[PDB]
């Protein structure tokens, strides 16, 4: 939780400081928490292209420095995160390693990093490689690859990716791999509206619970940018009827996503859900509010968030804490009192030990996202082209997932674009010229 | 032979089939009731013997066929009716 | 109706918790505990509640 | 370099949960135990397909009771049936305190940990479960070795995270000496739900089944007699109800809670039985005829 | 060998859940073949409580149903073991898994009696044969059938009920919030149940009709029980009339 | 089946366990008038013969005696 | 023989042992207030199997 | 859900139960009673059923598993 | 024999009434089977033996286990006047070979003929070919055909050899007085091991 | 121990009576002998 928060917090600058102090941190670390840390470096050192290969260099695979699987895989992820939102050269580097080793936990990092660099090429070569990684049925490389693929094909509605990922989802009853394919399938389906309906019915229809749980992601992207009435109705309808706990929780998160473009409609819808004592529904409700309001913060959304925070059940607390930070996104203490209070609220969860382990996780992540860019980055409600901004949706959709694997939240870096006066002229130069500003 | 509309036959009708006098038919029907072969009531104001119950009949082919008539008819009245029960407040079954 | 459903559900878990007696605080001690004299059972020294 | 060896959130199927509730319920106040059989796939999902009980303990969940011999004997049989499954962990019941292990029980737990790291310990409380998902936690053993490694935070990671609640003495004591707590979530398929529901032939048939005509008349008259009582309170309540909140007005001008409500419930039950029977009666007479 | 102690049977939801799960898993046997496993419950009592089930090694071949696989010894071993997990779980008999009741089943019925105290044959299907329970209970019977046919060995069905013990009830009730046969919560809840009985009745009518024709053409054995049962519906005579109810409500609604 | 029974009684036989005295026997019939679970047996869900004991707390229990050593042997 | 005699303990423990009374007062046939031999009085049920 | 929930309480209302005498009410929520088991108890009065004809002096039953006045 | 599981098929017929083998052909055949079953286990404890019948509706009476006693108990009891449906007995034996407590053994059936076989030669030729593919080997012991006239078995045997875990072979014993039990001398205890 | 008489198929048990007015049987976690448990002798025994 601290690694994600810091990845976002110290972004946009070079940090040799970070590698030097948090060496003991890296040594101390165990499990997935260790992988997130080596991976996080790309976000902190986002940009700074000359230095990009050199800073990572040890972590990154070498003949003169081979580390832990955790370090090798996180190294590979780190180049993908710096050059994120496409870069032609970066791919080639990631591609040789991906195809050669075809290992486990190191491969998982490779697929994620590779996905980003490839982002928006629709390459067949990338399709062949990631397919290989899925196919083994090794748990970690499978979820990574399924998601990785969706990044590369995105927003052209490439047919092939949908076929590969769907056919596999059905045969395989691996839930971890399943969530990664579904999301992959969603990233492709973006902004096609009514068309998406054929696939969405198939996923709810099945007697399998796992398809249904991950099913909600497809609906969420596609109907975003002009939401359908049928599409919102299903999302609500599946949740009430279910006895399957994960399926229930999930249905509720997507409601915010389809309504992202009209944030106004969501707090009412979520209100009914907030009121029930079902923790699974309570969890999803927080997320919904978090994503819809993320560009345009509503007061009403904040109020609904408050009882989920201090609640008995472990997971709802986490959700509420991460969600508030996301709405309010990088407003200063002068814009409202609410951001300053919320920063302190997260600290508070840490000072006291009476509270769940899970609330603590949400608390440190929350501080970091709010504070992201070093107090310079924002997430958009839509673009002012009258449809949704693509970096914002892809990032947010993936971010929800952090339990299966935690480095998946790093992807959030894609939503973050800073808001400034933009006024470049011809020669790839912004000018030093002053601009008229009629605001306080 | 008759459907589930009437299992009522008059004394007159029973006498015609039997080709025995009306008077003796009335006693004969009573002895059959008494033994328990048949059950029902005799309303001698109306002059009908209303059969509540009838026993397992003779096993011939025709008799297998008599059963079909009622079963087939019943299939169509149930379909019609099933639709009327669904129709009423279809908005709420939940 | 949500509220009614909730009342029963909370009521069920809250209640399940075994025991619940009565005592009297005869006195308090420097250990920031109080002596309870349970009326037909053993005496018990317990910490103060937050209530 | 580091490995996994984390406690993953345990997916309990519909039949296995029922077998645990039934095992415990007969089994208590005596401390009892039995094994959990399933398949573990991925590094996130362990599915508990089935359980059975391997001979029930006496006093304590004793180290005598854990038997590799019985475990071996049962395991080879399964192979011949063409369902070879592995021991995913084991379960036990404690009626002592909700979500608590006994002293004897932690030693017993260690034999299972040596066999497989993904061995889990489920505490079932039949005394204190009246929802049957309640006061069941999945746990993992804390040895001297485990605490020095820092395996306990390592468990929370990879799932939604879960700490127990029942009793104050059992939560502090249990946490330190006995275990670390981790999550159980449930997956039950649509076929499992269909069998869960208990479709039943007479259950639907009753709906059509006609009740006596005299019985409806009798009931109609009885129901009216409850309204009469309420009617005295109701005449007084209605005289002044000229401000806000009907319930306050009704109590104030005599009539505890709502005299209107009581009256309405009384007709509704009678109306409900009479209305369905009339609908059914007309339909059956025509259909059968 | 044969004995009756079956009578009426009540089934917990656990039995239903156990047989489908073991059935597919047993070696990926197709879900329309004959598979038999041991059936557990309390026994040598008059009322039969079917508690659970567990699989016994079985493979069913395509080429005939007079070729199949079963492990008889396994039935005996299982009996002792189930007693430790619960006292209410002992060898009651065997389960069949549809689709019909076959001649080939009769050979196993004989055998089961020796192994079990006298056994029951319950057929648990994966999909209902009606609209209610997917279970039928049978006892082997010998009866004389006349139409040109000799004495037949057949299986005579006895009706089944549902029922469970307190442990089972607790989990199903918290988990349930489904629509059911009826939940009961409104007047409208009650109509769903009325729709389901009438639809059920349609189903039974179809099976009998097609059979009546088969009896007439083939000279299939005439079972006294079927001819008598259908006859009775016709003879009782429907009569129905006068019905009314109250109308107190208006003043009350108006009152609010 | 025998080895499994034999090990379970032993886990029951080891301490802790109460000591009391047998004041009187009764030895009443197996299966009084009931049917419940398991099988008709000397003791189970169906219990016949029992011995009444006066324990040292001044409490009385009439309990069924295990068949390893019967109530008739008691 | 050996089996049934040992097994009797196995079943009894699952039935659970019995706390004994004498019937104090017949209020209704579903609930009876029953008095323990030990002392503390309890409410018990009557099942239709007797 | 309300119909499913009521089921759950009925079971508790029923046996096992241990009898007491109900002296007097100090709150509508919770009340003071005395047992035959030799313990004086502060026990909670079950909600969505009357607790306001609970209050006079009467014999009362407390649940054995939950230690409440059901 | 080594790492092998074998099921013995007992031929219940109506040509087992003869006392050419003493006491009765069938009772002599029980005995013939029992010593072969014992020999197999004793030689190599890696052997398992199972029992299947032609008699009645065809079912696997007892399965393959290291214990000769399991098979023996059933053998005596099966109806002496059973059916001589050979092909159905073979098929069920194939299903049991699949389901064992430990699976590493080859699949073999050793079959007894108490009689000339009732079902066509055509049917057996076919069954043999498909069965050969699954890799279950049927080794046939011949005294039974010979009572009236020369063995049909040899043609079925020939079709079978080509693909087997261990070789198939015809062991011949005179159908008269030399006893059924004489089969111990001809190899069926261990096949040819052939391809 | 009020009296010594018991040693029923285990190394000597005796009836030892705790001050909760309940009787219990003893086993070895040091030893047990005719001389370790006597008519008057008090003992230290575990709660569970």
């Amino acid at each position: 939780a601290t690694v994600i928060a810091n990845s976002f917090m110290h972004c946009g600058t070079t940090s040799d400081q970070f590698l030097r102090d948090n060496l003991e941190w890296l040594a101390r670390a165990t499990n997935w928490a260790k992988f997130t840390a080596t991976a996080s470096l790309g976000v902190i050192h986002k940009g700074h292209e000359k230095e990009a290969l050199q800073l990572m260099a040890t972590y990154l695979p070498k003949d003169t420095s081979p580390g832990s699987a955790y370090q090798e895989g996180g190294g590979l992820y780190a180049l993908g995160l710096i050059h994120a939102n496409h870069g032609g050269d970066i791919i080639d580097y990631l591609l040789n390693q991906l195809k050669n080793a075809s290992n486990d936990i190191v491969r998982h990092g490779g697929s994620l990093g590779l996905g980003l660099a490839a982002m928006g090429t629709a390459r067949q070569d990338v399709y062949d490689l990631l397919k290989t990684n899925l196919y083994q049925d090794d748990a970690v490389t499978g979820e990574a690859a399924g998601l990785a693929l969706g990044l590369v094909m995105l927003g052209s509605k490439n047919t092939q990716a949908i076929e590969d990922m769907v056919g596999y989802a059905q045969e395989t009853q691996h839930e971890k791999i399943l969530r990664g394919l579904a999301v992959g399938i969603a990233l492709v389906m973006y902004g096609r509206m009514e068309e998406a309906d054929a696939l969405i019915e198939s996923l709810c229809r099945d007697k399998d619970p796992i398809l249904r749980r991950s099913g909600m992601y497809t609906v969420a992207m596609a109907y975003c940018g002009s939401g359908n009435n049928k599409a919102i109705r299903r999302l609500l309808h599946v949740a009430v009827s279910d006895v399957n706990d994960d399926v229930r929780r999930a249905a509720v998160e997507s409601l915010g996503f389809i309504l992202f473009r009209t944030p106004e409609q969501c707090p009412s819808v979520v209100s009914l859900l907030s009121e029930s004592y079902n923790p699974h529904v309570r969890y999803g409700a927080a997320m919904a509010l978090g994503v819809c309001c993320a560009g345009t913060g509503n007061k009403e959304a904040i109020n609904l968030l408050e009882p989920m925070t201090n609640d008995p059940v472990n997971y709802v607390r986490q959700g509420a804490l991460i969600a508030s930070a996301l709405i309010m996104i990088q407003q200063t203490e002068i814009t409202c009192p609410k951001v300053n209070q919320f920063r302190q609220l997260y600290s508070k969860v840490i000072n006291d030990k009476h509270d769940d382990v899970m609330a603590k996780f949400g608390a440190i992540l929350a501080q970091g996202i709010l504070d992201a860019g070093g107090h310079n980055v924002t997430i958009s409600l839509q673009s002012r082209t009258g449809h949704t901004h693509m970096p914002s949706v892809v990032g947010v959709l993936v971010f929800t997932q952090f339990w299966f694997w935690f480095p998946l939240s790093h992807f959030l870096s894609l939503a973050y674009t800073p808001t400034c006066i933009i006024g470049l002229n011809k020669d790839l130069k912004m000018p030093k010229v002053q601009y008229k500003s009629n605001c306080k | 032979t008759r459907p589930a509309n009437h299992r009522q036959l008059t004394f007159e009708e029973i006498a015609k089939s039997a080709k025995i006098t009306v008077n003796k038919v009335e006693l004969l029907v009573m002895k059959a009731l008494s033994v328990g072969l048949v059950r029902g009531s005799i309303d001698e104001v109306d002059k009908r013997v209303h059969m509540t119950w009838v026993q397992p009949r003779v096993l011939d082919l025709q008799q297998i066929k008599g059963m079909k008539d009622r079963l087939e008819l019943w299939c169509t009245d149930v379909k019609s009716m099933e639709l009327l029960v669904e129709h009423q407040a279809q908005d709420i079954l939940t | 109706l949500n509220a009614k459903v909730r009342l029963l559900r909370e009521e069920l878990q809250l209640l399940q918790e075994q025991g619940s007696y009565v005592g009297e605080v005869v006195r308090a001690m420097d250990k920031k505990k109080v002596l309870v004299k349970v009326h037909p059972e053993g005496k018990f020294v317990v910490d103060v509640d937050k209530n | 370099a580091p490995a996994v060896d984390t406690a993953e959130q345990v997916y309990i199927s519909s039949l296995a949960l029922l077998k645990m509730l039934k095992h415990g319920r007969a089994g208590v106040p005596m401390e009892v135990m039995g094994l959990m059989l399933g398949e573990f796939v991925d590094d996130y999902t362990v599915r508990v397909i089935d359980v059975f009980a391997m001979p029930q303990s006496g006093t304590g969940v004793s180290v005598e009771a854990v038997d590799p011999v019985f475990q071996a004997k049962m395991l080879d049989m399964l192979k011949q049936t063409g369902r070879p499954e592995m021991v995913v962990g084991w379960y036990h019941s404690h009626p002592g305190f909700g979500c608590w292990l006994s002293g004897v029980d932690i030693n017993t737990q260690q034999s299972f940990e040596a066999l497989s790291e993904r061995a889990v310990a489920v505490v079932v409380d039949p005394i204190q479960s009246v929802k049957g998902k309640v006061v069941i936690d999945a746990f993992r053993l804390i040895n001297a070795n485990m605490m020095v490694l820092g395996h306990e935070p390592r468990q929370t990671t990879s799932n939604l995270g879960h700490l127990n609640k029942p009793s104050i003495q059992a939560l502090i004591h249990g946490l330190n000496r006995h275990y670390y707590s981790i999550t159980i979530n449930y997956r039950k398929n649509e076929l499992e739900q269909k069998m869960l529901l208990n479709l039943h032939k007479k259950s639907w048939m009753e709906g059509l089944t006609l009740q006596d005509y005299s019985e409806h008349c009798k009931h109609n008259e009885s129901v009216v007699k409850e309204m009469l009582e309420l009617a005295k309170n109701y005449n007084k309540a209605v005289e002044e109800e000229d401000k806000m909140t009907p319930e306050q007005l009704a109590i104030k001008n005599v009539g505890k809670q709502d005299p209107k409500r009581h009256l309405e419930e009384h007709v509704d039950v009678l109306m409900t039985s009479n209305i369905v029977q009339c609908l059914a009666a007309m339909l059956d007479t025509v259909v059968f005829k | 060998m044969p004995e009756l102690a079956v009578q009426k049977v009540v089934v917990h939801p656990l039995v239903l859940l156990s047989v489908v799960d073991h059935f597919n898993r047993i070696g990926k046997v197709g879900n329309q073949k004959r598979v038999v496993g041991v059936l557990l419950g309390s026994w040598q009592k008059k009322v039969l409580d079917v508690s659970n089930s567990f699989a016994v090694p079985f493979d069913e071949d395509d080429k005939d149903d007079s070729v199949w696989f079963l492990d008889h010894d396994y039935l005996e071993n299982m009996y002792g073991m189930f007693k430790k997990v619960n006292a209410r779980e002992r060898i009651v008999g065997w389960y069949h898994t549809g689709p019909k009741l076959h001649k080939n089943d009769i050979a196993i019925n004989e055998l089961m009696k020796r192994y079990c105290p006298n056994s029951v044959l319950v057929i648990i299907d994966v999909k209902p044969k009606d609209l209610g329970l997917p279970t039928e209970a049978y006892i082997s019977v010998e009866e004389v059938h006349d139409d040109g046919t000799p004495t037949s060995k057949t299986f005579e069905h006895v009706t089944s009920e549902i029922g469970a013990e307190e442990a089972e009830e607790v989990g199903v009730e918290h988990l349930l919030r489904d629509i059911k046969d009826t939940t009961v919560g409104t007047l409208s809840q009650r109509i769903t149940n009325q729709v389901h009985g009438l639809k059920g009745l349609n189903s039974k009518l179809l099976d009998i009709r097609t059979y009546l024709e088969k009896v007439a053409s083939g000279k299939l054995p005439i079972n006294h029980h079927i001819i008598y049962q259908l006859q009775d519906v016709f003879n009782l005579l429907p009569d129905a009339s006068l019905q009314e109810f109250v109308k107190a409500f208006y003043l009350k609604t108006n009152d609010q | 089946k025998i080895k499994e029974n034999s090990e379970k009684i032993k886990v029951n036989k080891t301490l802790p366990y109460l000591v009391s005295n047998v004041i009187e026997l009764l030895d009443v019939d197996p299966n009084d008038q009931e049917e419940d679970g398991a099988n008709i047996d000397l003791d189970s869900q169906r219990k016949g013969k029992c011995a009444v004991i006066k324990t040292s707390t001044r409490q009385t229990y009439f309990l069924p005696v295990i068949g390893l050593v019967d109530a008739e042997k008691l | 023989k050996q089996y049934e005699k040992s097994e009797n303990d196995l079943k009894a423990l699952q039935s659970v042992g019995q706390i004994v009374g004498e019937v104090l007062k017949q209020l209704t046939e579903e609930k009876f207030i029953v008095k323990a031999t030990n002392g503390p009085r309890y409410v018990v049920g009557c099942r239709r199997q007797l | 859900e309300f119909l499913h929930a009521q089921e759950e309480v009925k079971r508790i209302q029923s046996i096992p139960l241990v009898i007491g005498q109900f002296l007097e009410a100090v709150d509508q929520n919770t009340a003071i009673v005395g047992s035959t088991t030799g313990s004086n108890y502060y026990v909670r009065i079950l909600s969505t059923i009357d607790r306001e004809l609970l209050k006079p002096n009467a014999s009362v039953a407390l649940h054995k598993h939950s230690n409440a006045l059901v | 024999m080594v790492l092998e599981s074998t099921m013995v098929c007992v031929d219940n017929s109506e040509y087992m009434r003869n006392g050419d083998f003493l006491p009765t052909r069938l009772q002599a055949q029980q005995d013939a089977v029992n010593i072969v079953c014992h020999s197999k286990t004793r030689s190599n404890p890696e052997n398992n033996v199972g029992l299947i019948t032609l008699a009645n509706d065809c079912e696997v009476l007892t399965t393959l286990t290291p214990d000769t006693g399991r098979i023996l108990s059933k053998l005596h009891t099966v109806q002496p006047k059973g059916k001589i449906t050979f092909c159905t007995g073979i098929r069920v034996a194939h299903l049991a070979l699949k389901h064992r407590q430990g699976k590493n053994h080859k699949m073999r059936i050793i079959a007894f003929v108490g009689s000339p076989v009732e079902d066509n030669e055509k049917d057996l030729v076919k069954l043999a070919k498909r069965l050969k593919k699954e890799k279950v080997n049927v080794d046939i012991i011949n005294f039974g055909e010979e009572e009236v006239n020369t063995e049909k078995l040899t043609a079925f045997v020939n079709t079978l050899n080509g693909k087997d875990g261990t070789g198939s072979h015809l062991v011949t014993v005179p159908p008269g007085p030399s006893l059924a039990d004489a089969l111990i001398s001809s190899p069926i205890l261990a096949g040819e091991g052939g391809a | 121990c009020t009296k010594i008489i018991n040693a029923d198929s285990e190394d000597p048990k005796y009836i030892i009576n705790v001050k909760q007015f309940a009787k219990f049987v003893v086993d070895l976690s040091d030893q047990v002998a005719p001389t370790d448990i006597e008519e008057g002798m008090r003992v230290g025994v575990d709660r569970n």
